[PDB]
């Protein structure tokens, strides 16, 4: 606050790296600096100062392009570390890391702005105890179900519908829960945020004449390491504002956590540190431990954080990924079979994942139903590969049940979204928590086994299957009664 | 300068690769940071902020593009390289070129099993996209088949 | 009333101006350069361009004033028309086909003139009468002088025969 | 380096044994299936030399 | 020396020479033995940062012009068979015509121990052969 306005002059230039010498002392580490010399610069220049040379010279590193850049330029401090723009006048727009609105669609016009760099909440805000979040998705709900405060691998890079889940997602956070979610691209190409704003402003979740439902924070792969450091804390503080002001349940996208340690690893490269084994900074565990540790479930609301992870070299060994591992509390895998075979949301039950299936947490129900699907799948798939080398006709009664249950539970697991009703031309369907435990539970028994097998494909509830079974039987009577009469 | 004014290029780079040790070299001589494999830890956003250029642009603009085709030289069919990851994760794909495959008659030697757009159909002609549709299935079956 | 683009920009309906503008090119090669400019103006194209853009070319003596490789009229309308259905989101009216199958009579393609013929009686529920005589009339006169074909394909070759060069 | 390339190379060659191993299990397993179909038509020639 | 030699050569001359070179990856490893002593940066492997440049100014040189003509052999060395290694690498694109020995060739009395399969001309190409 003291050093508000403060005057510095800018000492040393390398690269991205800019040293700015203050009379009266440099300002705190963190700090926004704002070079007043725009003579040929085509955008503004701000710098954040990561370091303390001397009680007078301080090492930054630039948010832009350093060309044009002369010794001596004036420097002003900001008054504080970077600030970005939070409230409900952000929805629907398109930020950068300094919190300006690249979206060209008028001043945002916010009322108040928080700093980028804020510390966890203390171990006396942690929430009670550990509540699940209803996303709608019957498979997620079931089998791997997601956490308030939480966090989630998102595995399975494109051509498997990542888009639509997360659309999705955000559409059913906010019809359920009543909350906002925050989108941060950090290293994303260009192309694809452009095309993942136009789905988003295509599906209604952001309405530019009416209410939208989500923020984009954009890093692109362009800018300087300085930024794509940065604009996961700047997402991560927005959705911060909906969780203590609001009370919310806020959700939190990351695409991806690993251009985040990308960057981070880039900047302490630049500043010169040894890197660590691999070749990543040496505060990789902490450069992630300030940013998870703020993802969490407190006592006024809650941030549930859906990361996209990508392991390099398909090494799951790899520092990056293990250390992100360490901070996930659930695994969503999507598969390009799955997608293949025609089962959407392409979620490869086995493969998930999740700390919250016990029935300390879960209802006791939940768990076992949760437990009996996953048996039956991997009964089935031993099942699938003896009839692949025998057959179908050496399977006994107890086999030949199991396999039709199974048939049934995978058709059952795929939903249609609501998001994808302008495309796919059919409503879409959020199932309930109860509903999705009771119609499973009756599948695994075997109240269902007169029901057609496909009866259960792209359905949601047990309500569904049985009116899609009614109509089939009609169909199907029409018909015979038409053949009869020629 | 042709993207700029409604009109359509394509560049193409021989070789990025060789780009790269051209920069360590400088940065080396300049006494700066060295990183794995002692590149600099500016050789991603170099790489980046070079592709990143080739867009395009939408109708309010123009309607001009940029077609980037860089190309990237793998030793021993290592794609596991420092220059050759951050080239495949900033491009929107890849076309991978097999050795055996350009030995054993098959020319161009384009492993359609390695290679990979992910623009998709959208970059095709109605006609072309048609028999895509098809071809893509048939080829798939028949590598399975084999 | 008013259009948007994509991002929900207004956008600008007034291409009365650069209709004018093309319709004073004299090498139909130009013509696209006022495409350009009006669509950097955030000003797209109607209907009505592309059907000025197709009379100037069929109008126009030339591509360029330097003699072009190859050049084709046709080529360059078909061009122009699969821009604007698949790119543009705009039905060629009949119009536009009548400008294409004007430039297939009149350069003496017969055949293109056949296919144009075919998508008119398809889509613009009728070809003019006058252009599908003068086609005739140009098969016709192809087929009298027994140039129906190019020479070399009407030539028999066996197995060992065939020149690949 | 090499020997980075040299467990590459014994990889492949694993996935390239390993493949063919599979081609063969198919194969027997198609003769399997096709003389599978002497259990039908077995246990009633030898009643007479027991 | 060799090459200026050789360049007088072509150019004052104008005869066809030929320049047999063995070996050229000992300019590479002299360099470097003297790059450390230089106040420069090893790079990877631990060559000198200016590998390419250094053996690109001398590659340049070795080629045939309107005056005459240099039929340039050079045998290149690659340290424990590494194929890869940043020397062996450089040289590659620096030739018309490359011939990859094997070892396990040689080992099963084959000689020249030459592996066709990793060999290269620029000149296999039916315009310029029958």
């Amino acid at each position: 606050a003291d050093h508000k306005g403060r005057v510095g002059h800018v000492s040393q230039v390398i690269g991205a790296v800019v040293d700015v010498h203050f009379a009266d002392g440099v300002p705190p580490v963190l700090t926004a600096l704002d070079v007043v010399d725009k003579l040929g610069r085509d955008e503004p220049l701000t710098l954040e100062i990561v370091q303390h040379l001397d009680a007078h010279t301080g090492r930054c590193i630039a948010m832009q392009t350093t060309d044009l850049l002369k010794l001596k330029a004036k420097v002003v401090s900001t008054g504080g570390n970077i600030s970005v723009p939070v409230g409900r006048e952000t929805l629907g727009r398109i930020f950068n890391v300094l919190g300006d609105a690249i979206d060209q669609r008028g001043p945002v016009g916010e009322k108040l702005r928080m700093p980028i760099h804020a510390v966890a909440p203390k171990l006396a805000d942690q929430a009670a105890e550990d509540a699940v979040l209803t996303t709608g998705i019957k498979v997620i709900d079931l089998i791997l179900p997601y956490c308030k405060g939480g966090k989630i691998g998102l595995f399975g890079g494109a051509g498997v519908g990542k888009t639509v889940i997360i659309m999705e997602l955000i559409n059913n956070v906010a019809k359920g829960h009543g909350g906002f979610s925050v989108f941060a691209g950090v290293g994303e190409r260009t192309r694809e945020g452009t095309d993942l704003y136009l789905e988003m402003m295509q599906s209604k979740v952001i309405d530019l004449k009416g209410e939208s439902k989500c923020v984009l924070v954009y890093g692109q792969m362009n800018e300087p390491p300085g930024a794509r450091a940065r604009v996961a804390q700047s997402a991560l503080t927005m959705a911060e504002y909906f969780r203590d002001v609001e009370g919310q349940d806020v959700l939190l996208f990351i695409d991806n956590i690993f251009r985040f340690t990308q960057a981070n690893s880039e900047v302490s490269a630049l500043l010169g540190r040894i890197p660590a084994a691999v070749g990543y900074q040496p505060t990789l565990a902490e450069d992630l431990g300030q940013l998870q540790e703020r993802i969490t479930s407190t006592t006024k609301g809650s941030i549930t954080s859906v990361q996209a992870v990508y392991v390099p070299a398909d090494d799951i060994t790899d520092p990056a990924p293990a250390t992100t591992f360490s901070h996930l509390d659930a695994t969503t895998v999507l598969d390009r079979a799955v997608a293949e075979s025609g089962i959407y949301p392409a979620v490869n039950p086995l493969e998930c994942a999740s700390r919250i299936m016990d029935p300390d947490v879960i209802s006791v129900d939940h768990y076992n139903v949760a437990q009996d699907v996953v048996q039956m799948l991997t009964k089935y798939r031993e099942l699938q590969d003896i009839i692949a080398v025998l057959g179908i006709d050496e399977l006994s009664e107890e086999d030949k049940l199991i396999v039709d249950r199974a048939r049934k539970l995978v058709k059952f697991l795929s939903q249609p979204f609501q998001v994808a009703e302008v495309f796919t031309g059919m409503t879409g369907h959020y199932v309930q928590l109860d509903d999705t435990i009771d119609s499973f539970s009756g599948l695994l028994m075997g109240t269902y086994d007169q029901v057609p097998e496909m009866a259960f494909y792209m359905v949601g509830g047990i309500n569904s299957v049985l009116e899609k079974a009614k109509k089939m039987a009609e169909e199907a009577a029409e018909l015979e009664k038409m053949r009869r009469a020629r | 300068y042709f993207m700029n004014r409604g009109r359509h290029c394509l560049c193409v780079y021989d070789d990025l690769s060789k780009q790269a040790v051209a920069y360590r070299q400088i940065s080396l001589l300049l006494r700066r940071p060295p990183g794995r494999e002692a590149y600099p830890g500016d050789v991603f956003y170099l790489h980046s902020r070079l592709l990143e250029r080739a867009a395009m642009l939408s109708p309010g603009k123009g309607g001009g593009s940029v077609t980037a085709l860089p190309i990237v030289e793998t030793l021993s069919n290592d794609v596991t390289a420092y220059i050759v990851t951050n080239v495949i994760s900033i491009t929107d794909g890849q076309i991978y070129l097999d050795t055996k495959l350009f030995t054993g008659g098959q020319r161009p030697a384009v492993n359609i099993g390695l290679s990979v757009s992910r623009v998709g159909s959208s970059a095709q002609n109605a006609a072309m996209k048609g028999v895509a549709g098809k071809l893509k299935g048939i080829l798939a079956e028949y590598r399975k088949l084999a | 009333a008013k259009k948007y683009d994509l991002f929900g920009y207004e956008v600008d309906t007034n291409t009365a101006p650069w209709i004018e503008k093309i319709k004073k090119c004299k090498y139909y090669d130009e013509a696209g350069e006022v495409l350009v400019n009006m669509n950097v103006s955030n000003c797209p194209p109607d209907i009505a361009t592309y059907n000025a853009t197709l009379q100037c070319i069929y109008q126009s003596p030339s591509k360029q004033s330097t003699p072009v490789d190859n050049e084709s009229k046709f080529c360059a309308m078909m061009d122009l028309l699969e821009e604007m259905q698949h790119r543009n989101r705009l039905k060629p009216n009949e119009e536009s086909w009548t400008w294409v199958m004007k430039e297939c009579v009149k350069s003496g393609q017969f055949r293109l003139g056949y296919c144009i013929q075919q998508v008119m009686e398809t889509e613009c529920k009728g070809c003019p009468a006058d252009l599908v005589k003068a086609n005739e009339a140009n098969a016709q006169k192809a087929k009298t002088e027994g140039k129906e074909h190019p020479g070399h394909l009407s030539q028999q070759a066996g197995l060992f025969d065939v020149k690949v060069e | 380096s090499g020997k980075l390339r040299l467990y590459k190379e014994k990889l492949e060659g694993y996935n390239r044994f390993y493949s063919i191993v599979k081609t063969i299990k198919m194969v027997t397993l198609a003769k399997y299936r096709a003389a599978q179909g002497r259990i039908r038509t077995r246990d009633f020639s030898l009643r007479y030399t027991e």
